[PDB]
């Protein structure tokens, strides 16, 4: 029922209100151009990092300023640049629109929608290079950010305002972990309380377009597009777009954060951004260093990642949580960019191909993964249940060499071996299935209280799942108590124990045995 | 719900497509309408008058390649030339310009001599002794003193020294023009020659090359461009001298620089104005006054008609342009439509 | 209004033009080499505007015999290649000239080889299996119809043999059009493929575009674009399913790196051009299926020096839906195809798409092979007799599984004399389910080497003195 | 069901867009003249 | 006499000054970014004299929004930080600006951060021991007065509590002060340290200087010198013992490498700056004892790739006098401080320095602990009873020794009401000599937890 | 079109020519052999690798 009235009114309002009164403009000339870099003479009053307009609506960013000319990174359609073209200065450094209308949209590093869903109504504009919150503008990270992944939420917990690196080889399950976190934020979104809601920003750098589409489909299937924005800089985009995409996502998240909201931003992945920045720097003839990177690549990533902060109560108490992704080659965490990002972040989740092939999914290496925030980012129940996990798993890894000599081992060593095997089975989790904090608490309680000791290892997973189902269908009061009080009360604990024993009476091992007692 | 969202989104997309098509058709129709409107030259005059009124409303506001040492030394040399030329006669000015051009060509030829005269050194008296032993009595007193001053000061690069000498020569000739009271004619001729050279790349390329003999190139310029009957003598001499002393600078660019220097000699600012058609005397006075007010300094307007303007004016001063072009308005309309 | 050559250095040529006649970037220019022995017409692609009306260009042909100051003509457009149904059944070079019938296709529609990729809103994930009949590929690295598939490997591990095998299995019974892009590969291989397609009767449905490793770097840079332009025409205009084969896509990157330093670009890490990722991204993002328009692309990716951490394959990995990684170790063990089952991957290898049974069997196979890889060093030093009984069982199972992943291929007969075989997906899943359970532990491992399904296994075991 | 609804809605939208394109062709002249007058700076009915 | 910006390349800025007004090397120049969003005052540090009145400088702040030709003002002196007792209890950056109170200290005496080490004749030729009062450190890894102590430890090992304890002990026992230098400091961690020190009430005795991660490499390079200058004022003008904390020194080295790369210098081996050793020596030689006063430094050291032969740790360890390794294994046992007695070491645990009795007792303790570590595997797998009787005796003695190395720290009083203890060196030596002889093997294990000398041991023994 | 890899370790063992059979290959294969040789040596290389 498209009426021509709206089209006519819109075009009439455009034309009638169209005024292009002449304004004095500083203009330079393109003196040379090559592979995404244009050198432009003139523009004496241009600012460093200013945005420049080239004919045909092409955009550049002034990076190299010298007496002879200005070096400009072309943000797209570089083939349209020609020697002699007139370049205008916009008088503005890079900035992006920001507002609540960006939720559920896919935009490019300039904030322009690329999902084909029309315009985005911008609340305001934010410069990409605004300073991060100062040392005295923050408060200690204390609120948990539940990823829904038991391994992370128990071993390397993430708090709101924390920067947790996700580092590993390709195809180790990093994007899966980040997408699981974003999906897990859905219940908090449905709560409707801004103190619990988490707005998600997924920044895709260098990924092929179909991969970004697959990620968007995964988010939609879980209803995460309602509170998620995607900043996309696919592999076909200019190096400038790949360099700027994390800053655009950070600017949107910062607009939300400074208004008292809590934001989760994923950078997938910063290695591609570093490569794009290196390409730009080399094409600008800036001196190279190790791995040919410029002398400010660490500055690049550190300035990006220090904007993720937990703001003080004076500034609204908002927060932005960073989940940068780093792809290692042959698990070389000693490489330049992995070293920088590891030094920058507050904790690391190391994913490994060998663990993944062993069936340990998510393939997080609990031995080396760390979270410096630690228990401050956990609820009391998780702190209590997960206290012994680290030492138990370390002892299990120590004892694994004696798997076949269990008879020779004394009672304590054999018990530790069995407990560790069951705990490793417990930390396994299927993809696209985050768990609520109460369910994670109950599962870890099963693991660490010996209630899986009688269950065969090969059945542990199934047992857990079924048990978590059973409670959710008949004893949800346990989950409700955990969620409301954030601790496992003694009465709730004993009720859970009785429920576990009855369910064990009801459960069947895959080998036809009995799991009772 | 996802399906309903998709249906609504496709409806909105079709609405957007219709909007874009309607806007494009409207822009084309308006372009034809304005093209018809500018058929009458009175329409062009009216558009220029409106743009000049806008400029009158527009609020006012406020060589660079030389490095520090070279720029300071050239400043000293030009000040010395100004002091020398306090009362110099026109014939003396012509002779001084010719002698300075000869010295510049000599410095170009004697690469070792130029390098030894250009190497920075705190002391200057030995340089003066070398210069005197070279051409103490061959040239007049004024030229010898000017060369002494030039070699005294410090030059960031060797080439700059030659440039300095050439600059002096130009100034001398311009001074002669000032004594002749014909600087307007020389400026007009220089701008005309620069414009024709810019529009004639082949002659500019042939004249710009420095490998061919200088005398032959000057003769070619004379029998081709500057030997015509209706040419100012002073402008022709200046153009011949600069082409004979070209170190590699492009001929059209060199002529434009010469015209810029000639206008700057009066303190004016050269404003390049593109128009749809030639302006009137009242329009020219209005434009000159308004440009001077905007930039404060007096402005000399070099009108350059172009038919694609369709109206208004496109003014360029320094590195800053005011684009009253109607074509620019059409481009804005064609790029601003949703 | 014509330019002139100013500087010549290898394949890079500087050309000076008059004011306002500087060709746009990527424009094709023409120059003459008049020396009798090497007389030809150079096609130069404008690569950079150097300023002062100078342009740096890459020569598409060898510059031997080129003279400074010769006239350079601007065509006003990029390199363009013929498009249409007429290109099917013919062999072209990077410039669109028909090798097997010179002058053919000159009257066809011509498309510029430089083109923007599909808009993001037009992109659609592909999650449909493309059954091949190869046990390892079908089980552990299932290919995607309409998706991007790559074969990674070092020199001489079987990338080309597997490409020919997939041409035999997929293209032979393909309804739509096929495009093969020989990019910086052996001319002998190109001739062999041409003859093989002619004999198989697949040539009539195939467009071949060859730029060989003997060509200058510009041809190796642009031949992939030419073939992709033909494939893009088939996808967008004719609206039919397209099979695209590229061998070897790494040669595009290698030629780019070859000319990078002569173009004045400061080298990046490992001697590659600074623009490696951006150029590869443009080219790869053009190779894709849009909504309703399917291109199934299979690319051979050379891994320099077997180093999978090399920036070229590392950057290429991000552009694939499925990757079959060939290993030198597997090759040297005599296992063909030399697929590394632990390093290869596929995006559709999840229970939702392939089903619970397929996923579980594949994961069990991967787990067993990973454990065997872990135990190999211990077996080498201390011997198998020092392993736990369960580990001995797993080692035997893993050796049998790794042998059974090998297969006699149709394209491998020329190397072994054994005719190839094809295994249905259901049979593969059942056989590997049986293997992972130790149902064939009593058979010798040699019985599992280079065979097809379970019937072949039984026959070979009987020939070796054992009963399946 | 979603696919069937999408195709039927696509056909309906295409038909409606054809109708709207036919309808809107009358008012382009007035708004184009208004745009020309605005850019020219002088109110011209033409 | 003011300059002007000519070239801008990231944090590298070229400035042209009049002929006779070129600033000296390392002079601080001021420029203005007037763009509203990014308005600020850039501090540039003159790095090179390029000739023709051009200088090349490193911007201490991001140069986004800077325009060519803007006026550049020479301050006439290098970066200068405020000094005096007024800097205690406040947070500063590498440029001397107070972060918790902008403008504070702008009127104090200001000292240039580039200073020479003490004259060769003014150096103490004889090494001295810094009696901290902690049993483990004093006995096994004595700290050198005016020396350098590397600190190793992951998260959740007590490193922050150890730093607070050292602040307490230098302020109370030595009547000194502390300067914390957060090099490459994470802003979250800097804020956490600020609040923690304020809560523990030791902030009044500490001056915090933060060069944050999100700042260009220049400030991360110069923050260590700034903190060292404050400490040097405390040592030389106030005649106080100073304890300087550097975290992380490797980040200082890496910032130096980044600056060297930005200036176009050709990298040395493994990509480090050619002057790596020179920079490290310039920083470290200023930390010494002189005229009876000293600056003792405890520096967190990062070892790339865990490769101790890497040029950065290799150059750093040329100046370190002691090493303290904090281990999660010790921490889990409840032993505080969680110093690994076997991994930690000191270069002055030599009879010629600490005395023969001290060395003998320390070696006996180390031997017992090493044998216990060796028997740990048998204990864990085969069981304790599997061991011989002598092995059981040594296990008991080693357990008592290792629990006795724990101490009730002053910083721990904020967690448990019990205050801290200071064990004199002689008391520690004699107590551990008695313990190694097995004269307390009959006492309960818990009696050796978190106590001071022998009097506390007896008091807790009677309590059990 | 293939390579014959020669190893000093194989050479010293008495394997002369010291061709590393595992990583040595001919890319033409049986097409370069007479029928009798192709018949008697069809799978020799794979057999030796195994
Ligand atoms: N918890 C999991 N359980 C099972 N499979 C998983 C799990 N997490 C990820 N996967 C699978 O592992 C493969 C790699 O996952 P993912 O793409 O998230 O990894 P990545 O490291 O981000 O990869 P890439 O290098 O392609 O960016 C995919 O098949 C994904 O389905
Ligand atoms: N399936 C196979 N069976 C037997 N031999 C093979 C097989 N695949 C490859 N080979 C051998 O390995 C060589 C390398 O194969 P090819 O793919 O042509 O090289 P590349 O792997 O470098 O592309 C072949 O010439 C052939 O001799
Ligand atoms: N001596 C001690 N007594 C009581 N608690 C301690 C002691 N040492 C450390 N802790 C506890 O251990 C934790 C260590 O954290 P922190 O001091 O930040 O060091 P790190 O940075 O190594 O984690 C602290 O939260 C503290 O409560
Ligand atoms: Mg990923
Ligand atoms: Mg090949």
């Amino acid at each position: 029922t498209i009426s021509a009235a709206d089209i006519e009114g819109a075009i009439e309002d455009y034309v009638s209100s169209f005024s292009a009164d002449t304004e004095r403009e500083e203009i330079g000339t393109v003196i040379d151009a090559g592979d995404g870099i244009a050198h432009v003479e003139g523009l004496p009053s241009v600012m460093t990092q200013e945005l420049l307009e080239f004919p045909g609506g092409v955009l550049g960013v002034a990076l190299n300023l010298d007496e002879h000319s200005v070096g400009a990174v072309i943000l797209g359609e570089f083939e349209k640049i020609e020697e002699g073209q007139q370049v205008k200065r916009t008088g503005e450094v890079l900035s992006v629109p920001v507002g609540d209308a960006f939720l559920g949209r896919v935009v490019n590093p300039l904030g322009q929608p690329i999902d084909g869903q029309g315009d985005i109504a911008a609340e305001t504009r934010r410069a990409l290079e605004l300073q991060a919150p100062s040392v005295v503008q923050r408060q200690s990270v204390s609120e948990p950010l539940q990823t829904g992944i038991k391994a992370i939420d128990a071993m390397t917990p993430i708090g709101r305002g924390q920067r947790q690196l996700i580092i590993g080889d390709r195809k180790t399950g990093k994007t899966a972990v980040c997408v699981d976190t974003i999906l897990n934020q859905r219940e908090a979104w449905l709560t409707g309380d801004p103190k619990q809601q988490v707005r998600c920003v997924y920044v895709a750098i260098g990924q092929k377009g179909t991969t970004i589409a697959s990620v968007k489909r995964a988010l939609e299937e879980g209803g995460a597009m309602e509170y998620t924005t995607i900043v996309a800089a696919p592999a076909s985009d200019a190096a400038g777009f790949k360099w700027l995409a994390p800053y655009t996502g950070s600017a949107i998240g910062q607009h939300w954060m400074y208004n008292g909201k809590h934001v989760l931003i994923v950078f997938d992945d910063l290695s591609k951004q570093a490569d794009a920045y290196r390409a730009i720097s080399l094409l600008l003839r800036r001196p190279p260093g190790r791995e040919a990177f410029p002398g400010d690549v660490f500055y690049l990533h550190s300035r990006l990642l220090e904007r993720c902060a937990k703001l003080s109560d004076e500034l609204g108490g908002g927060s932005m949580t960073g989940l940068p992704i780093i792809e290692t080659k042959a698990n070389d965490i000693s490489a330049f960019i992995p070293t920088n990002v590891i030094s920058i972040t507050d904790g690391q989740c190391f994913l490994e191909s060998d663990l993944f092939n062993q069936g340990v999914r998510p393939a997080i290496n609990v031995g080396v993964s760390v979270s410096r925030v630690g228990g401050a980012a956990q609820i009391k129940a998780m702190k209590e249940v997960a206290g012994s996990l680290r030492l138990d798993l370390s002892q299990y890894r120590e004892l694994e060499a004696f798997a076949a000599f269990a008879s020779d081992l004394d009672a304590a060593s054999k018990a530790q071996l069995d407990r560790g095997a069951r705990l490793v089975e417990l930390l396994k989790q299927p993809q696209y299935s985050p768990l609520a904090v109460e369910e994670q608490v109950v599962a870890i309680f099963l693991g660490t209280q010996g209630h899986l000791d009688s269950v065969p290892v090969e059945d542990v997973q199934r047992f857990e799942s079924e048990l978590l189902e059973h409670v959710k269908a008949s004893h949800s009061d346990i989950f409700d108590g955990i969620r409301e009080t954030k601790k496992l009360s003694e009465e709730a604990e004993e009720k859970l124990v009785s429920v576990i024993n009855e369910f064990k009476k009801g459960f069947q091992a895959s080998d036809g045995s009995s799991v009772v007692v | 719900a996802q399906g309903a969202q998709q249906i609504q989104l496709m409806r909105q997309q079709l609405i957007r497509q219709l909007r874009t098509g309607l806007g494009a058709e409207a822009v084309n129709k308006a372009a034809e309408i304005v093209r018809a409107h500018v058929a009458d030259p009175q329409a062009q005059s009216a558009t220029v008058d409106r743009f000049l009124s806008e400029l009158e409303q527009m609020a006012p506001s406020s060589t660079s390649r030389l490095r520090a040492a070279s720029r300071q030394s050239l400043a000293a040399l030009v000040e010395k030339f100004d002091s020398v030329a306090g009362g110099l006669d026109a014939d003396g000015l012509t002779n001084l310009a010719d002698e300075l051009a000869s010295v510049a060509k000599l410095l170009l030829s004697e690469t070792a001599l130029n390098k030894h005269l250009a190497e920075p050194t705190d002391d200057s008296a030995p340089k003066v002794r070398l210069l005197e032993r070279l051409l103490s009595d061959k040239v007049s007193a004024t030229t010898l003193d000017l060369l002494r001053t030039a070699v005294s000061n410090r030059w960031s690069t060797e080439s700059n020294l030659i440039d300095a000498v050439e600059h002096t020569a130009r100034l001398a000739l311009l001074k002669r023009a000032e004594i002749a009271g014909e600087v307007d004619e020389v400026e007009e001729q220089l701008f005309r020659f620069g414009r024709v050279l810019d529009a004639e790349p082949r002659l500019s390329a042939l004249l710009s090359d420095y490998t061919t003999p200088a005398e032959g190139r000057v003769a070619l310029l004379d029998k081709a461009l500057t030997g015509r009957p209706g040419v100012n003598q002073t402008a022709a001499a200046l153009l011949s001298q600069t082409v004979g002393l070209l170190r590699g600078e492009r001929a059209d660019e060199a002529v434009i620089d010469l015209a810029e220097l000639a206008v700057s000699r009066r303190g004016e600012v050269v404003a390049h104005v593109s128009a749809a058609a030639e302006l009137s005397d009242a329009q020219r006075t209005r434009l000159t006054e308004v440009l001077s007010r905007i930039y404060g300094r007096p402005v000399s307007v070099q009108l350059h008609v172009d038919p694609e303007l369709l109206g208004g004016l496109s003014i360029t001063v320094g590195d800053e342009v005011i684009d009253g072009s109607i074509a620019s308005r059409l481009a804005a309309a064609q790029t601003g439509l949703p | 209004t014509a330019g002139r050559v100013v500087r010549i250095t290898g394949p890079v040529v500087d050309v000076e033009f008059p004011r306002g006649s500087v060709p746009e970037l990527f424009n094709a220019l023409h120059a003459e080499i008049t020396f009798g022995a090497l007389a030809k017409t150079l096609t130069l692609e404008v690569a950079q505007h150097l300023g002062d009306s100078l342009v740096r260009c890459i020569s598409m042909q060898p510059t031997d015999g080129l003279v400074r100051g010769v006239e350079v003509t601007d065509t006003g457009a990029s390199i363009s290649v013929p498009v249409g149904d007429g290109v099917k059944g013919h062999v072209f070079n990077a410039l669109g000239d028909c090798l097997d019938d010179p002058g053919y296709g000159k009257d066809f529609e011509h498309w510029s080889i430089h083109r923007k990729p599909p808009a993001f809103s037009d992109l659609e994930p592909r999650t449909e299996m493309l059954e091949t009949g190869l046990k390892v590929v079908d089980l552990l690295t299932p290919y995607v119809r309409g998706g991007k598939i790559a074969l990674f490997g070092g020199a001489g591990v079987g990338k080309t043999v597997l490409i020919q095998e997939m041409i035999n299995r997929i293209a032979r019974n393909f309804g739509g059009t096929s495009v093969f892009a020989g990019v910086g590969e052996r001319t002998r291989e190109g001739n062999d493929l041409w003859v093989e397609l002619a004999d198989a009767n697949v040539l009539k449905d195939t467009a071949l575009v060859f730029g060989q490793m003997d060509e200058p770097p510009g041809t190796r840079m642009r031949v992939a674009l030419s073939a992709l332009t033909m494939a893009e025409f088939f996808r967008d205009e004719q609206g039919q399913d397209v099979l695209l084969f590229i061998d070897n896509i790494f040669r595009f990157t290698q030629a780019g790196s070859e000319v990078s330093t002569l173009l004045g670009r400061m080298p990046s890490a490992v001697g590659y051009q600074p623009t490696l990722a951006d150029e590869m991204g443009e080219l790869q993002e053009r190779i894709t299926s849009t909504r309703g328009r399917s291109i199934t692309s299979m690319q051979a990716v050379y891994v320099p020096a077997d180093d999978y951490t090399d920036p070229a394959p590392a950057t290429t990995f991000a552009h694939l839906d499925a990757t079959t990684e060939l290993s030198r170790a597997v090759f040297s063990k005599g296992i063909f195809p030399a697929v590394d089952p632990l390093a290869s991957s596929s995006t559709i290898l999840d229970p939702a798409i392939v089903g619970d049974e397929h996923y579980r069997v594949a994961q069990e196979v991967i787990r067993i092979l990973q454990r065997y890889k872990d135990l190999q060093d211990i077996i080498a030093i201390l011997g198998i007799d020092e392993l736990s009984e369960e580990d001995k069982q797993l080692v035997n199972r893993a050796r049998r599984i790794e042998r059974f992943l090998s297969q006699n291929m149709m394209a491998a007969e020329q190397f072994t004399g054994q005719p190839g075989s094809t295994v249905p997906l259901k049979e593969t899943i059942e056989a590997f389910d049986k293997l992972t359970k130790g149902e064939f532990d009593h058979l010798p491992e040699q019985a599992f080497f280079l065979i097809g399904g379970l019937d072949d296994l039984a026959k070979k075991a009987e020939s070796l003195g054992a009963k399946l | 069901e979603v696919a069937q609804t999408l195709t039927q809605a696509d056909q309906q939208l295409s038909a409606q867009g054809d109708q709207v394109r036919s309808g809107l062709e009358s008012s382009v002249d007035g708004l184009s003249a208004k745009l020309a007058s605005r850019i020219l700076g002088v109110d011209v009915n033409s």
